[PDB]
C-alpha cells in the first residue's frame, strides 16, 4: 500500500555516446548518366526522397569538435576508395628511361617564357625485340637531370612507382550522405552563429545529412557549404601559433579558372594490351594558365573578415598580410582540380595588403604538371593523361585557411599568411555540427501499485 | 499530435511516459562489407535485450509490473516529485550504481518462485 | 492428411484458416559471401514482423483478437460471402490502399488505452 | 550460492530443475570474416529454437505445461525413480526414437484446438 | 640454454628502383667465431637419468 513497488518499462529515451562504424548513400540521378564509370560510388545503396528531422526541446548537451571520430572514418575510407579505383588499371614500369632534350622553339615567343622541353627517347614495342622513336613534351616542374646534353629523369622514379590513370574514371565529385545504422542517431544544432564548442541551445536529431562534396584543395575551399548570415572564426588555441586557423563567410565570390591551348593527344601501345597515352603536339598560340576574381567584391569581403578578425586580437593593432613562406610548392601554392587535371596557382596576387585601425580583374598566374604525390603519401605516385579540347570551370570561393608568425607580446601588430598543407581539416570544416551517440531502450523505476497473481 | 522520434526526452516524466511507440517504430529501421557490420550489429543490440526482457516475466508486454518490493536504501524521495520535476536523464545517473543488484533480484524472484508456485497451484 | 506447404492458397478461407501451422514451419528452414548475405537477409524479414507482431498485444499467439471495431467504410460485404466465395490473393489486392490507417489506429487502440487501464484496474 | 554455468549437470533432476536461467544468461554472450561467420551461426541457432517454442503455445514461459496426455507405450517408470535417480544426459538418449512423434503431435494438440475453442468460447 | 651470433655486420642497402631497396650482406670486420650454443651439463644428465627411468 503505502510501501512501494518497482515496475520496469521499455524503450524510454536516453542517450550516452560512444562510437561505431557508418556508412554511405547517396543518389537520385548520377548512376544513370555516369560517363559509363566513376570514382567508386556504384551501388551504395541509393538515398531517400524525403529526409527525417526533429525538433528538440529543453535540451542542452556539450559540443566539442576536434575530438569527433567522424572525421578519421572520412579520412581512412578515401584512401582506401582512391587506391582501389586505381589498382586494377594498367600498370607501367618501363617508362622511367634516360633521355636528353631541350626546349620547344615558341617556348621563347609568348608571355609564358617558361619550360616546355620537346623530348625523346627510346622505348619497347608490343614486340620484345624491337625499339621504337617517339617525340613529346614534359613540363620542367616533372623533370630533372642527373648530375654532352645532360640526361634527366622524371621527378621520383628514384623512390616509387608510378601508375597511368585509367581512361574513362571521371574524377569530379558528387555529393554523398552518411548515415548510421540502428539503434543510433546523429545530433545537429542548428544555432546560426557557433563559435567551435561548448553548449548549443536548440538540437535536433537526423538519421543522416545533408551532401557533402569530397573536393581535394589546399588553401581555398570551394563548392564548399555556405555559412549563415554572418562570418565566423575557428580554431584551437589562438595566440598559440601551432594549429592553423579556419574560417567561414556568406557571401560566396566567383572563380573562373581557363587552359587556352588544346594540343591535341597521340597514343601508342606498350604492348601486349598497354594502350599507353602520352602528349602529342601543340597548334597555335601559347597563353599560360590563369584565373580571373571580381576585383571589388574581393576588397570587400577582405574588410568584411578583418572587421570580424579584429575582435580575437584588441582594437588598436595593425594586420598586414603576406604570401607564402617555402619549403615544399604543395604548402605554398593554391592546387586543386578541375575536369581531370591538376593546378598550381601562386596565390601573391591576394595576401598583399596593410590594415589601418581608424570593374577590375587580378589575373593571378598558375602552372600544370602531371605526377602527383597525392595525400602527403611516399610509396605511390599517380600519371594523368592529358585531354583535348578547352577545359573551363565556375566555381564558388568558401573558406580559407590561415596561419600565424613569430614575433612578441601583443603590441608588435601581428600577421597572417596561407599555408596549411593538411587535407583533415578540409572535412572537418565542412563537419563542425554533428556527433554520433547510441541509445539506451531499457529503465526502471518504482511504481505505486502490484501485480496479479 | 504525433510528437516523433525522441520526441518529450526533455519533458517530464508523465508527459514522456504516455507515448512509448514511437521507440519502437524506429529501433529496427569494396563497400558492402561495412554495410553489412552494420546490420549484423543492429540486430545484434536488438535481440540481446529482447530475451533479457523476455526473462522477466513480459515477453512482448512494453509496459509490466512484477513482485519484488523496493528497498528504501536505494531512494528515498517519496513518490510525487519523481514523477513531476526531474527528467530520465536526470534519472539514470542517479541510481547507476544499482542496477547489477536490481537485475538479478528481479528476475529469480518472480520466474523462481512464481513458475514454481504456478507449479504447484496447477498441480492439485 | 497434411496438404503441404502453400497448400490451399487456391482454395477458399476456412480450408485454408485451419491449416497455418505449416507457413511457419517452413519459414526459416568466393562463394561464400552470397550465402552469407542470404542468411542475414532471412533473419531480417523475419525479425522485423516479429516485433510489428508483438507490438499489437500478440506475442505468439498466431491467432488473436482486439478490441477496434470496423469502419464499414472500409467494406460492405456483410459476413458470410467473404469467409465462403473469395481466397486471399482475392482479398489482399482488394483492401489494398487501407492498411497504413488499419496498422496505426490498431495498435495504440489496444496497447496505449488497454495498458494504462491495466495501470489503474491493477492499482486500486 | 550461485553453481554457475553448466553447474549441476551431473547432479539429479530436481537439483538441476531448480536453476536454470543462467543457461539463458550465458546462451547471447583478414580475419573479420571468421568472427563474422560466428556470430551470424550464433544468431541462428538461438532464433530457431525460439519461435519453435513461441509455436508450442509458451513464448517466453521458461517452464509451461500443455494439454496431451502420456501415451504408456514410451516409457513404463512411474514417476518417483525418474526424478531421483537419473541425470538428464541419461534421459535424453533413452528416449531418442521418439521425439518426431512427440514434437507434431505436440503442437496441434493445443495450438489448432486450443485456438479454436478459445475463437468459439470468446464467441458468445 | 644461450645462443649468440658473434661476428654481427655492417650492413648496406642499394635500390633496385622504381622503390625496391634491397638490403644485403656488407664487410664484416673483427674476429670470426662461428654461431654455437652452451648447455648446462650436469643438469642435462640429470633430465636425461630422469626420462630413462
Ligand atoms: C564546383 O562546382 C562547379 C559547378 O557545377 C563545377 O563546374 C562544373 O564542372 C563540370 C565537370 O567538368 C562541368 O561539366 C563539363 O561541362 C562541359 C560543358 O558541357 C555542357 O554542354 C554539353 C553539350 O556540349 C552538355 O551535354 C552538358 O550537360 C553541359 O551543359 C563539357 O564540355 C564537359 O564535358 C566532358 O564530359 C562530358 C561527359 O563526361 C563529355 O561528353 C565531354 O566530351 C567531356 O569529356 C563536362 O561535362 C561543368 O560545365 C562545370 N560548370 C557548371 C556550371 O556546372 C566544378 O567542377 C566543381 N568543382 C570544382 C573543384 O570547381
Ligand atoms: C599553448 O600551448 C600550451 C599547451 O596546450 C597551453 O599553454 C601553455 O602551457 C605551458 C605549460 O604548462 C605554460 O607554461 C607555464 O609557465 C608558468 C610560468 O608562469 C609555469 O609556472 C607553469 O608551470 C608552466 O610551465 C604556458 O604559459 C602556457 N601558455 C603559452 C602561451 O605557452 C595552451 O593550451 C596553448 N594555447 C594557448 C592559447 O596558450
Ligand atoms: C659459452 O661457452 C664458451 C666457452 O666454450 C664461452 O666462451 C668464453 O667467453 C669468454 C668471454 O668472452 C672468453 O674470455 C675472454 O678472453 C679474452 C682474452 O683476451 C679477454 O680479453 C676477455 O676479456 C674475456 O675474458 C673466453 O676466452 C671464452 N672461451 C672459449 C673457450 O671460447 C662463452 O662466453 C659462453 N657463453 C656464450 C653466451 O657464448
Ligand atoms: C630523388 O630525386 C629528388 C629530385 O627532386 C632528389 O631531391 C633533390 O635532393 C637534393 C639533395 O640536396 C637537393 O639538392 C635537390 O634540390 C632536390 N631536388 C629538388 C627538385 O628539390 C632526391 O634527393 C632523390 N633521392 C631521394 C632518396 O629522394
Ligand atoms: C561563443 O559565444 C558565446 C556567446 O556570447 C560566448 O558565451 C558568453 O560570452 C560572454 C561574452 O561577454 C561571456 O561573458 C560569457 O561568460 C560567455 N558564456 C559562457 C562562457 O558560458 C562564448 O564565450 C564564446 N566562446 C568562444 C570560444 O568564442
Ligand atoms: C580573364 O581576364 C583576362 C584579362 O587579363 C581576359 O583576357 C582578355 O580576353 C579577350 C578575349 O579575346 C582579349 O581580347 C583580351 O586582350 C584579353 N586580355 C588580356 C590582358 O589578355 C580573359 O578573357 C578573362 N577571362 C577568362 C575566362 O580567362
Ligand atoms: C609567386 O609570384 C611572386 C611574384 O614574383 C614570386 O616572388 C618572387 O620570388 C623570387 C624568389 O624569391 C624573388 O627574387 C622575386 O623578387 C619575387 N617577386 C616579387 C615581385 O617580389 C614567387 O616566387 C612566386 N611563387 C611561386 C611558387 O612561383
Ligand atoms: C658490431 O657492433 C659494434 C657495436 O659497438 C660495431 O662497432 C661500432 O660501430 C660504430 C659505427 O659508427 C662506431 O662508431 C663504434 O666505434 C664501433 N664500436 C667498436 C668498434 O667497438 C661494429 O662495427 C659491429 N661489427 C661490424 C662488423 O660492423
Ligand atoms: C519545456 O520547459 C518549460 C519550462 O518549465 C515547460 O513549461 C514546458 O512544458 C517544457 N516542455 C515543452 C515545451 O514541451
Ligand atoms: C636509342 O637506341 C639506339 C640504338 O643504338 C641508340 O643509337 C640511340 O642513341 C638511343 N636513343 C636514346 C634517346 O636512348
Ligand atoms: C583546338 O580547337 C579547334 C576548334 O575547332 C580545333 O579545330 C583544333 O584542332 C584544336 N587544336 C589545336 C589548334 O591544336
Ligand atoms: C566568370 O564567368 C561567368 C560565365 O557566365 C560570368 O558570368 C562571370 O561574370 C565571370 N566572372 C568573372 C569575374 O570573370
Ligand atoms: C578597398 O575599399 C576601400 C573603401 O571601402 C578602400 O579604402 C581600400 O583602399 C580598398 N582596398 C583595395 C585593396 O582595393
Ligand atoms: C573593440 O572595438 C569594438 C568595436 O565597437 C568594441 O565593441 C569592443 O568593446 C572594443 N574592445 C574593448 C576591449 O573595448
Ligand atoms: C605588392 O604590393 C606592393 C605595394 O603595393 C606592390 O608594389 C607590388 O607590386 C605588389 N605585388 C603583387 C604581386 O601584387
Ligand atoms: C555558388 O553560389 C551561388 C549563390 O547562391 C549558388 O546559387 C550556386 O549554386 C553556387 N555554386 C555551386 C556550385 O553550388
Ligand atoms: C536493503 O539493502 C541492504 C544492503 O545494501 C540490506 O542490508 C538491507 O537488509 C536491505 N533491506 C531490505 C528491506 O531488503
Ligand atoms: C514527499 O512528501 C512530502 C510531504 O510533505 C512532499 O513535500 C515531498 O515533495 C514529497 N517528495 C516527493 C519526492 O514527492
Ligand atoms: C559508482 O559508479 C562509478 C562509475 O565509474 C564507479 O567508479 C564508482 O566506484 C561507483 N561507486 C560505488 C560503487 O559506490
Ligand atoms: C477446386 O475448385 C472447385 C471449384 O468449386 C472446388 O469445388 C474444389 O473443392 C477445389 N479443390 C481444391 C482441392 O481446392
Ligand atoms: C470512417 O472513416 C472516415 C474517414 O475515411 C471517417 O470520416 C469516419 O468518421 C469513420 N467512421 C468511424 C465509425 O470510425
Ligand atoms: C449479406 O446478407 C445477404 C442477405 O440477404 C446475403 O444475400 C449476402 O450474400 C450477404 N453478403 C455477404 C458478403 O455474405
Ligand atoms: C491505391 O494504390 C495505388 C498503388 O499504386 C495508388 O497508386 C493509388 O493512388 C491508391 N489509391 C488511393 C490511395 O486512393
Ligand atoms: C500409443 O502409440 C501406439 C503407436 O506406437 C498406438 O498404436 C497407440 O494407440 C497409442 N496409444 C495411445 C493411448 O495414444
Ligand atoms: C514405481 O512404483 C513402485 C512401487 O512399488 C516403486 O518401487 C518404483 O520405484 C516406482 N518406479 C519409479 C520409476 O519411480
Ligand atoms: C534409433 O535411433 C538410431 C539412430 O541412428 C537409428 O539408427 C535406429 O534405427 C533407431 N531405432 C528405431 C527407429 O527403432
Ligand atoms: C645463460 O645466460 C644467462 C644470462 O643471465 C645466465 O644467467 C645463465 O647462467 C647462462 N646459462 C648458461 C648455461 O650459460
Ligand atoms: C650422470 O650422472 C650419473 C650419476 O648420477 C653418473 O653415473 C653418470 O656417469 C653421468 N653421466 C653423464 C653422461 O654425465
Amino acid at each position: 500500500a503505502e510501501n512501494l513497488w518497482v515496475t520496469v518499462y521499455y524503450g524510454v529515451p536516453v542517450w550516452k555516446d560512444a562510437e561505431t562504424t557508418l556508412f554511405c548513400a547517396s543518389d537520385a540521378k548520377a548512376y544513370e548518366t555516369e560517363k559509363h564509370n566513376v570514382w567508386a560510388t556504384h551501388a551504395c545503396v541509393p538515398t531517400d526522397p524525403n529526409p527525417q528531422e526533429i525538433h528538440l526541446e529543453n535540451v542542452t548537451e556539450e559540443f566539442n569538435m576536434w575530438k569527433n571520430n567522424m572525421v578519421e572514418q572520412m579520412h581512412e575510407d578515401i584512401i582506401s576508395l582512391w587506391d582501389q579505383s586505381l589498382k586494377p588499371c594498367v600498370k607501367l614500369t618501363p617508362l622511367c628511361v634516360t633521355l636528353q632534350c631541350t626546349n620547344y622553339a615558341p617556348n621563347l615567343l609568348s608571355n609564358m617564357r617558361g619550360e616546355l622541353k620537346q623530348c625523346s627517347f627510346n622505348m619497347t614495342t608490343e614486340l620484345r625485340d624491337k625499339k621504337q622513336k617517339v617525340y613529346s613534351l614534359f613540363y620542367r616542374l616533372d623533370v630533372v637531370q642527373i648530375n654532352s646534353n645532360k640526361e634527366y629523369r622524371l621527378i621520383n622514379c628514384n623512390t616509387s612507382a608510378i601508375t597511368q590513370a585509367c581512361p574513362k574514371v571521371s574524377f569530379e565529385p558528387i555529393p554523398i550522405h552518411y548515415c548510421a545504422p540502428a539503434g543510433f542517431a546523429i545530433l545537429k544544432c542548428k544555432d546560426k552563429k557557433f563559435n567551435g564548442t561548448g553548449p548549443c541551445p536548440s538540437v535536433s536529431t537526423v538519421q543522416c545529412t545533408h551532401g557533402i562534396k569530397p573536393v581535394v584543395s589546399t588553401q581555398l575551399l570551394l563548392n564548399g557549404s555556405l555559412a549563415e548570415e554572418e562570418v565566423i572564426i575557428r580554431s584551437e588555441n589562438i595566440t598559440n601559433n601551432a594549429k592553423n586557423i579556419l574560417v567561414q563567410l556568406n557571401t560566396p565570390v566567383q572563380i573562373n579558372c581557363t587552359r587556352p591551348n588544346n594540343n591535341t593527344v597521340k597514343s601508342i601501345r606498350i604492348g601486349p594490351g598497354q594502350a599507353f597515352y602520352y602528349f602529342g603536339d601543340i597548334i597555335g598560340d601559347i597563353r599560360m594558365a590563369h584565373c580571373n576574381v571580381s576585383k571589388a567584391t574581393w576588397n570587400e569581403t577582405l574588410g568584411k573578415v578583418v572587421k570580424q578578425l579584429r575582435k580575437h586580437f584588441g582594437n588598436n593593432t595593425i594586420i598586414r598580410f603576406a604570401q607564402s613562406s617555402g619549403g615544399d610548392l604543395e604548402v605554398t601554392t593554391h592546387s586543386f582540380n578541375c575536369g581531370g587535371e591538376f593546378f598550381y596557382c601562386n596565390t601573391s596576387g591576394l595576401f598583399n595588403s596593410t590594415w589601418i585601425s581608424n570593374n577590375d580583374s587580378i589575373v593571378l598566374p598558375c602552372r600544370i604538371k602531371q605526377i602527383i604525390n597525392m595525400w602527403q603519401r611516399i610509396g605511390q605516385a599517380m600519371y594523368a593523361p592529358p585531354i583535348q579540347g578547352v577545359i573551363r570551370c565556375v566555381s564558388n570561393i568558401t573558406g580559407l585557411i590561415l596561419t600565424r608568425d613569430g614575433g612578441s607580446t601583443n603590441s608588435t601588430t601581428e600577421t597572417f599568411r596561407p599555408g596549411g598543407g593538411d587535407m583533415r581539416d578540409n572535412w572537418r570544416s565542412e563537419l563542425y555540427k554533428y556527433k554520433v551517440v547510441k541509445i539506451e531502450p531499457l529503465g526502471v523505476a518504482p511504481t505505486r501499485c502490484k501485480r496479479r497473481v | 499530435v504525433s510528437l516523433g522520434f525522441l520526441g518529450a526526452a526533455g519533458s517530464t516524466m508523465g508527459a514522456a511516459s504516455m507515448t512509448l511507440t514511437v521507440q519502437a517504430r524506429n529501433l529496427l529501421s569494396h563497400w558492402g562489407i561495412k554495410q553489412l557490420q552494420a546490420r549484423v550489429l543492429a540486430v545484434e543490440h536488438y535481440l540481446r535485450d529482447q530475451q533479457l526482457l523476455g526473462i522477466w516475466g513480459c515477453s512482448g508486454k512494453l509496459i509490466c509490473c512484477t513482485n519484488v518490493p523496493w528497498n528504501s536504501s536505494w531512494s528515498n524521495r517519496n513518490l510525487s516529485e519523481i514523477w513531476d520535476n526531474m527528467t530520465w536523464l536526470q534519472w539514470d545517473k542517479e541510481i547507476s550504481n544499482y542496477t547489477q543488484i536490481i537485475y538479478g533480484l528481479l528476475e529469480e524472484s518472480q520466474n523462481q518462485q512464481e513458475k514454481n508456485e504456478q507449479d504447484l497451484l496447477a498441480l492439485d
